[PDB]
């Protein structure tokens, strides 16, 4: 797969910086990942956004404030399950046949 | 349209004063075909352990039906009915079914 | 694993069908297939030794697919 | 080398390591809180969680379940945390190309090995669940960093320091408590109060080696706290505090052993030949002796707990002390992630010494019993897997040797050419010289 990974990270690079993407297209199906009907599509959008990232802070990152970070990304079912299989055990279980009706509507 | 709902109520901290065995109620459809001589109408049966069966009877072939009330979210509980249309208030004991 | 227990089966069975049963797969060294003796007759459950543990593994792979009287046949290691 | 795909693999590992120490604190919230309430008493303004969820070990709503694990996912964190510094600092620090991606196109190979091989080289837990411990630090091992009477920081083994402290004061008038309470000296106390006259030479070499031991004990107890900075604080306490001793009476004292009246004439003697010599000389050792102080303040809790085991241990009886040690013992090295016919057997030939060489050099207490090893599994997978075939024609010796012979022992026609001379020719000869003709 890396001829694939690799035009697919290199016209994200260029597509990085739009408008020679769209010339190759018309000047040149290689570059059929363009389209967003092609699936691998999706995984270009985030290349390019994580290189556009790059863009952003070209600025040092100078980061306890790490581990304070995880731990709130850490912040950032079970029973009930358990609850709901009783619950169907015990519907399951019972007379349905102990019938004592009073009105009717 | 129009639809039925019951208020029903439970014991006041009485006898239930007497260990995490299952400690809401469920209701269920049953048609009259089976009985401990008539039949040909359903019942809206609700149940708890202690407590005593009790049944409603519904003339009507529908009523209240609806047609996807909420999202489509799935914990089926018991059945679409419960999830779909009832409520336990445990802390009063009093459980609404409409 | 060279051993296995065999649940529901048929008194019509006895230790020989179960000898000629399993060597279909693979021989029983040791056959134990009870005799009850107050009713004199079986509850159909059964215990086999082989040769070794490879026979007793395949033995489990392949073992539960007999059908003892149009009925089922339990076999797993022990 | 497009710089921006390499920024931009870097940035992607840091965001691997700190999704994968922020998994680790989400397991066992322990890991953080731990480690913070440290910080808390070392660096006085950091805020900490409120105590609940420390106790019920939640760091929202789920409690999770209470964990030498602990301490070793901290080394773990402490590793990974050391690549991401790495990889920040060396950060800190079109055509042309898809034309030579083009380059042998003609590869048959599935890659899917780039963020896997990265999330999977950073993450909890063998084959599938026996070791807790990441790929990256596999061979990470606290055995090696804390010793058994140390319990992972549970306790700080001082034992050794009281031998070579009944060396220092030739005597033996000093007991292992005795020791402990000499200990405790260590903000006055331990400089006006000492044990021993700090001038002696003994004496500097023991709380030397003493004070280095606390440190580095220190740290290694709390791996997830910055070092570094706790370094550089005390050492500017050291400078910028440490005429911090005053005394309504006798003024300001200095670690030359002297007080001095006002803080005039106190000053006017830190230039003085007296007190150059003095710093110039005992500069290490004051320091050292000051670490030892700080240290073994904030590790107070160690302190008491030690002391406390000691006192145990002392008042056992011979069994009780025994089976505490076991206890310490199995602790320490411990997985840090669970999971009559007497005459009849002569006769009939059996409980009789024999050995069969090819299985295991096995022994076998009967010839008829042997003689049924020939039919056996393991026999015939010794054999098979031997690459010795399993038949009967085998079924004698023993000798793994003698059978690769016997196995040896165990394991052409003629197509005419036209020239008639072709009568010694193979049929796929001259099937080979059909092609060519």
């Amino acid at each position: 797969s890396a001829f694939d990974l690799d035009v697919v990270k290199l016209t994200a690079q260029f597509v990085a910086r739009r408008q020679f993407l769209t010339q190759l297209m018309q000047k040149e199906y290689q570059f059929d990942f363009l389209r967003p009907q092609h699936s691998l599509f999706n995984y270009f959008t985030k290349l390019v956004e994580q290189y556009t990232k790059i863009l952003i802070p070209p600025s040092k990152l100078k980061k306890r404030e790490v581990l304070d970070q995880v731990c709130y990304r850490v912040e950032w079912r079970k029973k009930e399950e358990e609850e709901k299989e009783k619950e169907r055990v015990a519907y399951a279980q019972i007379d349905w046949h102990d019938f004592v009706v009073v009105e009717t509507v | 349209r129009p639809g039925y709902k019951v208020t029903k109520q439970r014991d006041s901290e009485m006898g239930q004063q007497s260990y995490p065995e299952i400690a809401m109620p469920r209701h269920r459809f049953m048609s009259a075909y089976e009985q401990r001589p008539d039949r040909r109408w359903q019942y809206l049966l609700m149940a708890a352990e202690p407590y005593e069966t009790i049944a409603f009877k519904v003339p009507s072939r529908e009523i209240d039906k609806a047609e996807g009330k909420f999202w489509t979210h799935w914990n089926r509980e018991t059945k679409q009915f419960f999830l779909q249309f009832h409520f336990k208030m445990e802390k009063p004991p009093a459980p609404p079914s409409l | 694993d060279a051993t296995v227990y065999v649940g529901g089966l048929d008194e019509k069975v006895s230790e020989p069908l179960l000898w000629e049963l399993f060597l279909q797969a693979g021989p029983v060294v040791n056959t134990h297939m009870p005799k009850d003796r107050v009713t004199g007759q079986h509850q159909g459950y059964g215990f086999v030794e082989f040769l070794s543990e490879e026979d007793a593994d395949y033995a489990i792979k392949i073992m539960n697919m007999i059908k003892l009287y149009g009925k089922p046949i339990r076999v797993n290691k022990a | 080398e497009t710089i921006l795909e390499q920024q931009r693999r870097y940035h992607e590992e840091k965001e691997r390591l700190m999704d994968v120490m922020a998994k680790e604190m989400l397991t066992k919230k322990s890991t953080l809180r731990d480690q913070i309430n440290s910080d808390h008493r070392t660096r006085a303004m950091q805020d900490r969680y409120m105590e609940v969820s420390g106790n019920l070990r939640d760091l929202y709503d789920d409690k999770d379940g209470l964990r030498a694990e602990f301490y070793n996912r901290l080394k773990q964190i402490k590793e990974f945390h050391r690549k991401h510094p790495n990889e920040i600092c060396v950060p800190m620090s079109l055509k042309a190309r898809e034309n030579p991606s083009e380059e042998a196109q003609n590869l048959v190979e599935f890659t899917d090995e780039e963020g896997y091989g990265r999330y999977l080289d950073l993450h909890d837990c063998i084959n599938l669940k026996a070791s807790e411990k990441l790929d990256y630090i596999t061979y990470l091992s606290i055995f090696d960093q804390l010793f058994d009477i140390p319990k992972e920081r549970k306790n700080a083994e001082y034992k050794r320091y009281l031998e070579m402290l009944l060396e220092y004061l030739q005597d033996y008038t000093d007991r292992v408590k005795p020791l402990q309470d000499q200990n405790e000296l260590f903000f006055e106390k331990k400089w006006e109060n000492g044990t021993f006259p700090g001038w002696p030479k003994e004496t500097s070499s023991a709380l030397t080696h003493a004070g280095a031991h606390l440190d580095l004990s220190a740290f290694s107890s709390w791996e997830e706290l910055a070092s570094l900075g706790l370094d550089r604080l005390k050492s500017a306490l050291l400078a910028l505090g440490l005429g911090t001793l005053e005394e309504r009476a006798q003024r300001l004292f200095s670690t030359k052993s002297l007080e001095s009246l006002d803080t005039s004439l106190f000053a006017k003697n830190p230039k003085s030949k007296g007190t150059k010599r003095d710093t110039e000389r005992n500069k290490d050792i004051a320091f050292l002796e000051a670490q030892i102080y700080e240290y073994v303040e904030i590790l107070g809790e160690q302190r008491h707990l030690t002391h406390e085991n000691v006192q145990r241990k002392q008042a056992r009886t011979g069994e009780e002390r025994e089976e505490e040690e076991e206890e310490q013992i199995s602790e320490s090295e411990s997985e840090d992630e669970e999971n009559i016919p007497y005459w009849l057997y002569k006769l009939h030939g059996l409980n009789i010494n024999y050995n069969c060489e090819i299985c295991g050099n096995y022994t076998y207490r009967g010839p008829k019993a042997f003689q049924r090893h020939f039919a056996e599994w393991r026999h015939a997978h010794g054999m098979r897997c031997l690459g010795i075939p399993n038949t009967a024609h085998f079924a004698n010796v023993t000798q793994i040797e003698d059978a690769v012979s016997l196995w040896a022992k165990l394991k052409d026609t003629e197509e005419e050419y036209e020239d008639s001379s072709g009568n010694v020719v193979n049929k796929k000869t001259y099937e080979d010289l059909k092609r060519q003709g």
